[PDB]
């Protein structure tokens, strides 16, 4: 198994992936 | 068995993120390892929701790309998809009771319950998981 | 069988909210009716998470109060807690594939999957559920 990496351009401002509560607030 | 949070999958998948090189290596090692890598349905669903989300990323991952990444990981020799057990609901209630969980803590307790029901290690970037004394939680990079 | 979303439970329990008299009567009618009231574990968890949330309400319901309401609802004759069945994961994938789901659509698809797997009506305040053609969705007040 190998991860196939994807993505460019980074996060929207104020968003932290590390906190479930903050991510939940940002998404809605 | 080692169970992993949404953050571990997101860092492992998104090259643009600073954490990506450590997470991609960790995920590939866990996926190809002897110990089963437990993947809760809620975690797989959470990873798709976050990567494809316009609020989270300026350029969101395509749903087709997100689903293919889930499919490839489920294909890995270690990977085991986990569906909530009959024990999951009691385990979730016990974890919530232990911390008097409110708001988002309930979402964490629900995710934590998959690890507790399996007596599995729970790997999450979120250090709030330290709150569940009953839970066996480790930082993924530990 | 009728399955209900978190909003239906939240409106039913918050006296302060405008929708509350209508939701409270409907919920009481559904709970005591012959047709089973299907409550997904994710919906029950979601209702505690919202009622007890500090961002959502100026005075959050207590977790002790939130759990006692959930326990009371479970005690009702119609009420059946639902855990995802063997077909839930494929049903969730089909619903997400049907709409090209991204972001929050994934969360809706995962919830809608409990209704599709059980061939149940999905009652939600949200009218976006009409996008899942496979789903049988009705507004709860209807």
């Amino acid at each position: 198994y190998r991860v196939q990496p994807s993505g460019k351009g980074g996060l929207r401002p104020g968003v932290d992936l590390s906190s479930n509560a903050a991510l939940a607030e940002a998404m809605n | 068995m080692l169970c992993v949070d949404v953050n571990v999958l997101v860092y492992a998948h998104r090259a643009d993120l600073r954490e990506h090189a450590d997470y991609r290596g960790l995920l590939e090692r866990l996926a190809n390892d002897d110990e089963p890598l437990g993947l809760p349905d809620s975690v797989l669903a959470g990873f798709i929701r976050v990567v494809t989300n316009r609020r989270v990323f300026t350029e969101p991952t395509s749903p087709q790309d997100a689903w293919q990444a889930v499919d490839a990981l489920l294909a890995a020799p270690a990977a085991m998809r986990l569906r909530p057990g009959e024990r999951h609901w009691m385990a979730f209630r016990q974890l919530a009771s232990d911390v008097d969980a409110n708001g988002n803590d309930i979402a964490d307790a629900h995710l934590a319950a998959y690890a507790l029901e399996n007596n599995a290690t729970w790997l999450s970037a979120d250090r709030g998981f330290a709150r569940f004394r009953r839970l066996r939680w480790r930082h993924p990079l530990d």
